């Protein structure tokens, strides 16, 4: 079975007061870490019932869950929705017990058993990371002059199109190229949002040796994280019920640890 | 009985003066750590 969970954030109100929930969404790494803190081990929960001990990733279960962040929901109020799809039951009352300021509504969870027959029309929403891997010559310095270096870099960069092609056509072709393998066939696809997603990651770096021995003194260095994001919505038709269920709960692209793979399907 | 005489010695020319060589007032220990010392920043970075 699948577990589907929904979280709500205000992202509104008085701008002259602290808003930890709205500020929490400025870094995708922080969002991923906070969502990962919702799956504690059976020993950590017994030892620390209040989540008041130092946080170590080795004490939390590893499981490839997926999530997406949606915005602009109305009713005279602003809302940001976080939708999480997982293969395990989340523990929201352990993750947000000391951070109830973050949310504007209690978390909700439910079961999900999608059974689809062959040749069924579905309405889908999903966000992609438009990335391709290429060999790039290394240009450096640019101190008024460009100096080339002989090394060729294997780098994952953004998807590009020609001057006579619209981004929508390029993305539709790029998705229809792989849609045979995933297990569905498109009928219409339109691009809604195209942009970037940013984040920062801490990394330990050694500085000096310990006089008493047994380790170093260490410090933190921050590494940037940039991704190309494109949101799509449209209609699809199931080819075979076997590969489609594998496409779900797995992702349809890269950067799946930063909310970049999730298929949302409605029966039309 | 015995006979006894009295004399004098003026300090600074025939008798010298020694230093304190010690501490009299006890006083408590030292609070108020420094936020600009390099060791404090090093240990703060390590703790982080």
């Amino acid at each position: 079975m699948i577990y589907l969970s929904r979280l709500l954030i205000d992202t509104g109100g008085n701008p002259d007061r602290p808003r930890p929930g709205r500020k929490w969404l400025d870094n995708i790494y922080n969002v991923h870490r906070r969502l990962s803190m919702a799956f504690p081990s059976g020993l950590r929960r017994e030892q620390d019932p209040h989540f008041l001990k130092p946080f170590s990733p080795n004490d939390f279960q590893k499981t490839p869950f997926l999530f997406r962040v949606d915005n602009n929901i109305d009713g005279n109020d602003k809302r940001a929705i976080i939708i999480v799809q997982s293969v395990l039951e989340p523990d929201w009352d352990y993750c947000f017990q000391n951070a109830l300021d973050f949310l504007a509504a209690p978390p909700e969870t439910k079961e999900y058993n999608p059974e689809f027959k062959a040749g069924q029309l579905l309405r889908f929403r999903l966000r992609v990371n438009a990335s391709v891997r290429r060999h790039i010559p290394e240009m450096v310095q640019q101190d008024g002059q460009t100096i080339e270096t002989g090394k060729i870099l294997h780098k994952r960069v953004s998807l590009t199109w020609d001057a006579s092609s619209t981004p929508d056509q390029a993305l539709a072709d790029w998705l229809a190229a792989k849609s045979p393998k995933l297990g569905f066939t498109l009928q219409r696809c339109e691009l809604l949002q195209l942009g970037w997603v940013y984040g920062s990651k801490p990394e330990p770096k050694n500085v000096k040796v310990k006089e008493q021995g047994q380790g170093y003194w260490r410090e933190h260095k921050y590494n940037p994280l940039r991704f190309r994001a494109a949101l799509l919505e449209g209609v699809l038709e199931v080819d075979d019920p076997k590969l489609f269920l594998k496409t779900l709960s797995s992702g349809i692209g890269k950067a799946k640890s930063f909310g970049f793979g999730l298929l949302s399907v409605l029966p039309i | 009985p015995r006979f006894v005489i009295r004399r004098e010695l003026v300090v600074g020319e025939d008798v010298q003066v020694s230093r304190e060589t010690g501490t009299s007032v006890w006083r408590p220990k030292g609070t108020r750590a420094d936020y600009n010392n390099s060791e404090y920043k090093k240990v703060r970075a390590e703790r982080l």
